[PDB]
């Protein structure tokens, strides 16, 4: 019934400039207060700012009013953040929101990757199974899909006969701007040497397809 | 300035559970016009309340606002398992919120698990490309609350980690968890011992991985 | 022509 549909997400340099845009529905949008706030993984949420129907107040938190900006248009129902001179902790999920006594409605999110890193394909090293990845009857083996930009990474084992016992973790943006994954599975410590355990790694944006055998 | 909550919280289903909020420059009080918003997985933001005792339309009954003492406090009565998530605060600052670090609340959906503690030195491949990760994995582990430190030579690590997690389990309500420790490979050869430790509800110790260089 | 409401802001 209602819906803020937020459109604009991608990936900007280091001081470089973005618009992001919520539309809204459903709701009378003269009518609302609205607000930005963004997600980033370890920063929690962070209030940016909010904006009353006629705009004539605009309040910011301090800390980031030097180079953001809120603006919204109510005939086309429209509200809009602008980010300047952006830097590598900009980097998140922004959000609007519209006010009813709380954070009422929520947007889909608008993700915003600032990063200066140019497209690379990724360093695929074997996390060895060892006396230190070994409980009971489970070892622990995986691949580490290193130094790679922009996402994604596509992971199997065994070209997909392996399945049970996966974990392909999410990849997490490094300072240096490159993204870094691991995927790892766990097997009987019997199996090790007796069964062949290979991580099939594609990158596409860099044509990059590996294979890497995992040794004890 | 800096609003404090409690980290991670744990309750059973029907019980009672209060979130407190804290602000750095006095007191809460109802000019601070706390606000409570709820994230569940993929993003979902929910507004709970707003100005200290109003409920966002639609917000169960079972969540309260109020003040306690010199905070801000959120009370979940008969709490569900749907509950469990994380719950971030909000203070009104004359001109402009600033949000808590959230709590994550778990409403006991099973018995808790310990995470299994599994520690892998850097490829021999790594090394020659000149850096070098650590890796340590959790696995399989519930409350999602847990305290992963890196100790190089038995010593404290900071600035040179990045954790990362799964989402939770359709089946057995666990976790996963890795936390990568990287350095140049000068820096790695640096030190001697490499060690990751775990703190988790399910351990009564810390439990430690750790391996010679 | 009366304003009419609005929707309430979460400070106030
Ligand atoms: C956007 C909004 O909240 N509008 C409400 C309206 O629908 C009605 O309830 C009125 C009562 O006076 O207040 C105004
Ligand atoms: C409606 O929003 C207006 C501003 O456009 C005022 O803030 C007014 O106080 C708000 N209404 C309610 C009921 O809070």
């Amino acid at each position: 019934e209602v819906k803020l549909h937020q459109s604009g997400g991608g990936l900007v340099q280091p001081g470089g400039f973005l618009k992001i845009s919520c539309v809204v529905s459903g709701i009378d949008f003269s009518r609302y207060w609205m607000s930005w706030v963004r997600r980033a993984p370890g920063k929690g949420l962070e209030w940016i700012g909010e904006i009353t129907p006629d705009s004539n107040t605009i309040n910011y938190v301090p800390s980031l009013k030097d180079n953001f900006g809120i603006s919204r248009d109510n005939a086309k129902n429209t509200l809009f953040l602008q980010m300047t001179k952006v830097r590598s902790e900009d980097t998140a999920l922004y959000f609007c929101a519209s006010y009813y006594e709380g954070f009422a409605y929520w947007g889909q999110g608008t993700l915003v990757t600032v990063s200066a890193a140019s497209t690379k394909g990724p360093s695929v090293f074997p996390l060895a199974p060892s006396s230190k990845s070994t409980s009971g009857g489970t070892a622990a083996l995986g691949c580490l899909v290193k130094d790679y930009f922009p996402e994604p990474v596509t992971v199997s084992w065994n070209s997909g006969a392996l399945t049970s016992g996966v974990h392909t973790f999410p990849a997490v943006l490094q300072s240096s701007g490159l993204y870094s994954l691991s995927s790892v599975v766990t097997v009987p410590s019997s199996s090790l040497g007796t069964q062949t355990y290979i991580c099939n790694v594609n990158h596409k944006p860099s044509n990059t397809k590996v294979d890497k055998k995992v040794e004890p | 300035a800096v609003v404090t909550q409690e980290s991670a919280l744990t309750t059973s289903p029907g019980e009672t559970v209060t979130l407190t909020c804290r602000s750095s420059t006095g007191a809460v009080i109802t000019s601070n016009y706390a606000n409570w918003v709820q994230e569940k997985p993929d993003h979902l933001f929910t507004g709970l309340i707003g100005r200290t005792y109003n409920r966002v339309p639609g917000v169960p009954a079972r969540f309260s606002g109020s003040l306690i003492g010199d905070k801000a406090a959120l009370t979940i009565t008969g709490a569900q398992t749907e509950d469990e998530a994380i719950y971030f605060c909000a203070l009104w600052y004359s001109n402009h919120f600033v949000f808590g670090g959230g709590t994550k609340l778990t409403v006991l959906k099973r018995t808790v698990a310990a995470p299994s503690v599994f520690i892998f030195p850097p490829s021999d491949e790594q090394l020659k490309s000149g850096t070098a990760s650590v890796v340590c994995l959790l696995n399989n582990f519930y409350p999602r609350e847990a305290k992963v430190q890196w100790k190089v030579d038995n010593a404290l690590q900071s600035g040179n980690s990045q954790e990362s997690v799964t989402e939770q389990d359709s089946k057995d309500s666990t976790y996963s968890l890795s936390s990568t420790l990287t350095l140049s490979k000068a820096d790695y050869e640096k030190h001697k011992v490499y060690a990751c430790e775990v703190t988790h509800q399910g351990l009564s110790s810390p439990v430690t991985k750790s391996f010679n260089r | 022509p009366a304003p009419g409401s609005t929707a309430p802001p979460a400070h106030g």
